[PDB]
């Protein structure tokens, strides 16, 4: 928005104002992957901390 | 104790480092090695041909990553076996290495890359 | 002038030529690649190492097909993604491949065939 400024009567003077504007944009995400595995072999014969 | 503290060691690597691996009635990524006399293996170390480890200069001859603890001691593995089996087939394991000193990891993984093996990035 | 048409344009492949592929919790049979500058890519597109198309003179330095399209003033993939993918270990693909002029066909399935990948014969 702007100010208006006065004009005279008698000539029929005026003013305007501008338009809008408008714009796009865009977004790429991110990708997480995460991988496990169990296996015998980290059973087999391990004692369990904290026990005999 | 004498200077106060009495520390008894710690466990050995457990086999968790295989994520993926070509599973097969006879095996398919795993072979049988005759353990070196006085030697002594671990789950993630890098093996030759012959069955020794990988020293520096020799990376280009990395056969195949250690998945049993084998006590040169007693001359067996942990879980009662004769032989040393290591991994060197195409496979996915986690970037559990252990090189000796001198050895370079991007060579020694660039070589096992080369026969099917990969390496996921583990962390903390 | 308007030279009496408009064509819109024509679609970009779509990523179905995989028939077969060695699947794992990682990509066994496909690997990453950074855009190359002003670089377009399309799906069964072969791409050498370092990341650019397979030219004329080029055949045997074929190392994967292609498997997204990618947009090189947008820099992103299709699927918003910041890579270019390609298969190059073993799969079996669909015998529609697009190569560069003067490319011998012949020249560049050897190259992907000793990888591992195999072209099965589409027909239309």
């Amino acid at each position: 928005i702007s100010l208006l400024d006065a004009v005279d009567r008698t000539s029929r003077k005026a003013e305007t104002s501008a338009p809008e504007r408008v714009r796009q944009i865009s977004f790429p995400m991110m990708y997480f992957k995460e991988v496990e595995s169990i296996t015998p072999d980290e059973i087999q014969g391990v004692r369990q901390p904290g026990t005999a | 104790a004498y200077q106060g503290f009495t520390k008894l060691g710690e466990r050995e690597p457990l086999n968790d480092i295989i994520l993926w691996e070509e599973i097969t009635p006879t095996g398919h990524s795993r072979k049988e090695y005759a353990p070196v006399a006085s030697t002594e293996y671990r789950v993630g170390e890098v093996l030759k041909a012959d069955g020794s480890k990988v020293a520096a200069g020799q990376e280009a001859q990395a056969d195949s990553v250690c998945i049993v603890n084998f006590y040169a001691d007693l001359q067996l593995s942990y879980h009662g076996q004769l032989k040393v089996v290591g991994i060197y087939r195409d496979a996915e394991l986690k970037d559990l290495l252990k090189l000796e000193s001198g050895v370079d990891a991007a060579a020694v993984k660039s070589a096992l890359k080369a026969k099917g093996i990969d390496f996921v990035p583990t962390g903390l």
